[PDB]
């Protein structure tokens, strides 16, 4: 029961990335997968959430339209497509897991990947 | 350490409920207790009654009451004299002299809060079984309820997964064909009998094709059975998960595989009449939990009864003369329990 | 002027 | 959105000292409040959910309490491993908003 | 102290069976043992085989074998039953034993009652112990050399009585605030053949509607599975009562029913107990299965239920979208007591 | 479990008599009801038998046509219609019971009624 | 039909004496043979059925045996209550045929 | 010349 994320790197402003979160030890339909970024020296900020049981995706107002969260339910993996990136989007992006029934905090976190813009 | 509080539109009536979900343990249901804060200065001569109603709502609007319980909280009626729970004692101590308790006992053999999913063309209320705790100010019980004086709180009767796992659900069938001297055997089983919402279901299928015929396809489906009984008896079928596998079993050959299925609401949102767990106002609830009945009762209950089964169907090629006259659909059903774990 | 919805309170 | 105001921004304490961290919600988020600690360079770690429920595994010296829209994180005894930045989450409404963190040093 | 004896048409082969009815105890079946009397001078290097075959006949004529067991009795290649040892002592050196083991989850001897249209052979499941002498198993079986004995696989009533069968249903109507309740029960769960069945019916009519009739029937369910799945229904007893329950009134009565074959002789497909040649056998006994197996068996599966049906008066604003038949079913066991 | 008879009396040759057997303590469908006459100073002689489960009635060759055995399953009673009686038919007529599943002798007998003719 | 030739027509024995009553069937009636006791002026009483099985309640001194088509009723000890006419019935084939009885006296 | 039907025999 642990989460692995990978795909962060230096990208010019206006570029695009795809952050993948290899979830293992739990099912995509009994859990909700969330992305929480943290700018260097700043606090936690939630950007995107996906619920595969209900087929619903939520985004922050800052990343609405630009970002897209997906889930590959076949292999228990979630993706964050950060299109039209900006300089203020540089942060450490964490992939977190919460219970689907029911949300009781982000109990499992990934190690975090740095996305530099 | 915290209770629910809803007030009347005029503010002269307040209902204190410790819970909104009351667990049915088959043998007994959690008692619906509470405290009602009254204002006797405003309440000149009237009385405060609290009502518990279980109703089968619209679905044109066929609303019927399955269970009604009524208690007079102010003035304290000697008929409704029950010992106070610790929650009611704490609430009365917090509120003061004008706080009066009510207590309901939900009898067994009553439906759980189940909502039927409305169709695309439906624009009315929510079809299903609902519970409601209503407190109102009225001089007598034959007077209509007023919106300014009454407080309505929706509550839910819920059931959680049994603590002890049940026997492993196994089932098998055998078919004999005309030109085949040996029969076709199908064995299916599930890894466990109690599943949770969102948890995958593993179906272990063993096919022993000793006949001259080929199993073209194996269809694995999870189906929900809703037994709705208000005016008639009707069982409704709804496949919540499916897996059409192209696996072929050759004649005089055997085949074993494990299929994984997960029922969830994202792909079942277009199925009208699909049973869901009780909603409070309109929130998104999962597929309906399996209802836990008595071991042996043969009892048909007003309301909605939800059960789940996994159907393993084999598609057998049609041919080899003999004028067909064969099922060609060798199906096996395995009943399992789809519920919520008891909260820790 | 809207209908008083459900809220919580501490039991103390 | 809901502003999750946290105080103090930072605090200092010794070993065994009692530490109280308070988070204030702009609106009524009910008890749907979580608490995390994030040591520098590591992922955040859930401490308390539902504003009072201690998570499975986290030591008992951590305790959560609420009072209306005021949520408090209390550390009874400050072990040497308890110096991190503590964040308050509300998950009652989307979007989810966190606190600004409370760095705890020696 | 006595055994069955049948001889070959030429008299050179005789098979000895201790019994013709073998009791299935769900867990295990009575082993078919016996002794076959041979004469090697006649055989001249042939071998004597004994075969146990369970077949589903039609007498169309869709005859299929559900279980075949073959044993070479002479020349010899199981421990001897005391009966087999005693038979060997009685007969001599030329008597040789055979023993069969019927695997569980096999059908019992059930005969389906033929219709008046056809006068052919019996349709159903039957067992046969066949002893024949041939050089190899691939050779056809000759009539002069073979002896066929029909045996039966039977089940008797469980010793411990089961829980009392109870059923209750309730109906709600559009123009009635209170529901119509029906309660039915039987005095016992295990019944014997020819014994009466008492149905205790309690109707609590709180609706505006009255029930016109109370139809109570005993129905036999035969689950026949050879090529398809097919459950057949046959009411073996009926009682159409003119008992009326008034609106806002209750009713309690005890009805007595006895299923028997005299009035059921015109019902084609009615399951009967296994016959030896053509004798009258009573209605088929209920087949006892494993508690929970969810297993389907190639053969005929017989079960009985009592259906208590209320005929509620029609009409009303709602119309025909309501229950005119409020029925409950009571599963009971119809069997034979264990002998002695 | 008891059998009681009634209906035996003096009749003239060529007359008719009806003998009844009020069976109690057992069911007409789990039992078979038999009539066994006995001429004075002679041995037992079976005359008629009825099986209500199968709806079959058997008569002796001496009473075929003349005699008729019936059963009132509602009242648990069997009847023997002794039509076209003869002088040789004088005897003590016994009503006996046998198991339907299965015949194991006439375990229960009635007291016997004399039919004089 | 089938004739049950019962012998002797009558025998005399003392108290405690062994009495053997023999029945012969003209055809093979299998074991379907019953034995009855009828005291004068009363109804017959079932003693043996299936030619060897003692009816419930009958004293153990009554025993039945079969040898092919020969059936025998044996009384090991002759108590004074055992003096009656004993009848032999075969119930293998309709019509049921009885024996001629065997009166047993002092 | 008929087919030998089923009979019984004493096991002694």
């Amino acid at each position: 029961v642990q989460l692995v994320e990978s795909g962060g790197g230096l990208v010019q402003p206006g570029g695009s990335l795809r952050l993948s979160c290899a979830a293992s030890g739990f099912n995509v339909y009994s859990s909700s997968i969330h992305w929480v970024r943290q700018a260097p020296g700043k606090g936690l900020e939630w950007v995107a959430s996906i619920s595969s049981y209900y087929g619903y995706t939520y985004y922050a107002d800052s990343v609405k339209g630009r970002f897209t969260i997906s889930a590959d339910t076949s292999k228990n993996t979630a993706y964050l497509q950060m299109n039209s990136l900006r300089a203020e989007d540089t942060a450490v992006y964490y992939c977190a897991r919460s219970r689907q029934f029911w949300y009781s905090g982000l109990d499992y976190w990934g190690q975090g990947t740095l996305v530099t813009v | 350490t915290r209770v629910f509080k809803k007030a009347s539109p005029n503010g002269k009536l307040t209902v204190y409920l410790g819970k909104r979900d009351f667990v049915d343990h088959i043998d007994l249901v959690d008692p619906v207790d509470g405290v009602v804060l009254v204002d006797p200065e405003y309440l000149k001569e009237r009385r405060v009654y609290v009502t518990l109603t279980c109703a089968f709502r619209y679905g044109l609007t066929f609303r019927k009451d399955l269970f009604v319980a009524n208690v007079q909280s102010f003035p304290p009626a000697p008929e409704d004299k029950k010992p106070l729970t610790r929650l009611q004692e704490r609430l009365i101590k917090k509120l003061g002299e004008h706080a009066y308790p009510f207590t309901f006992e939900i009898p067994p053999n009553l439906p759980c809060s189940v909502t039927l999913q409305p169709g695309p063309e439906d624009t009315g209320k929510a079809c299903g079984v609902d519970y409601e705790v209503k407190a109102f100010c009225a001089e007598n019980l034959e007077e209509k309820i007023h919106k300014r004086n009454s407080v309505r709180l929706v509550i839910r009767k819920v059931q959680y997964a049994p603590e002890r796992p049940g026997p492993q659900p196994t089932a098998e069938t055998t078919r004999q064909f005309l030109m085949s001297d040996k029969p076709l055997h199908l064995e299916a089983s599930l890894d466990k009998e109690i599943y949770y919402h969102g948890e995958p279901i593993s179906v272990n299928v063993h096919v022993t094709n000793n006949t001259n015929k080929t199993v073209k396809k194996i269809k694995i489906s999870v189906r929900q059975y809703a037994d709705i009984c208000l005016f008639n008896t009707a069982q409704y079928k709804c496949p919540v998960a499916m897996e059409e596998a192209d696996d072929t079993v050759a004649p005089s050959s055997t085949f074993c595989k494990v299929y994984t299925l997960t029922p969830f609401l994202a792909n079942n949102r277009e199925k009208r009449g699909l049973a869901l767990d009780g909603k409070l106002k309109h929130e998104d609830t999962n597929l309906a939990s399996s209802t836990l009945l008595r071991e042996g009762a043969n009892r048909e209950i007003l309301g909605i009864i939800v059960s789940y089964k996994v159907k393993v169907k084999l598609v057998v090629s049609r041919g080899g003369l003999l004028g067909d006259l064969a099922s060609s659909d060798v199906a096996v059903e395995l009943p399992f329990t789809l519920m919520h774990p008891k909260p820790k | 002027t809207f209908t008083p919805s459900t809220t919580d309170t501490s039991t103390r | 959105d809901i502003q999750m105001t946290q105080s103090p921004s930072s605090l200092s304490a010794s070993v065994g000292d009692r530490v109280t961290i308070t988070c204030r919600a702009s609106q009524s988020v009910s008890s749907a409040v979580a608490w995390y600690q994030q040591k520098p360079g590591k992922a955040p770690k859930l401490l308390i959910y539902s504003a009072s429920s201690l998570y499975s595994g986290v030591p008992s010296r951590f305790s959560g309490s609420r009072s209306g829209t005021d949520f408090t994180l209390t550390i009874s005894s400050l072990q040497p491993e308890d110096f991190a930045t503590y964040y308050c989450q509300q998950y009652k409404y989307v979007p989810v908003t966190f606190g600004q963190g409370t760095k705890v040093e020696i």
